[PDB]
């Protein structure tokens, strides 16, 4: 399964 | 083998329903961690939920613990 991308930095 | 590590959240995590393995956490959230050979790692909330986690999203703040 991938990851999720990363949240607003 | 048996090492559980701490994880720090580095931002908050919503589980979808629709995958039921996954456990929601709050940033800044201390989590329990283990098998953190690969991407999904094994969590462990402090009120007791189980389930996995996106490593992107967490920091190894401790351990390893026996």
């Amino acid at each position: 399964k991938p990851l999720p991308p990363l949240p607003l930095a | 083998d048996n090492f559980i590590y701490k994880a720090k959240a580095l931002y908050p995590y919503d589980a979808d329903d629709d995958d039921a393995y996954e456990i929601s956490f709050e940033q800044n959230e201390i989590l329990q961690v283990s098998d953190i050979e690969g991407r999904w790692w094994k969590a462990r909330r402090a009120n007791g939920e189980t389930g996995i986690i996106p490593s992107n999203y967490v920091q190894l703040i401790d351990g390893p613990e026996e």
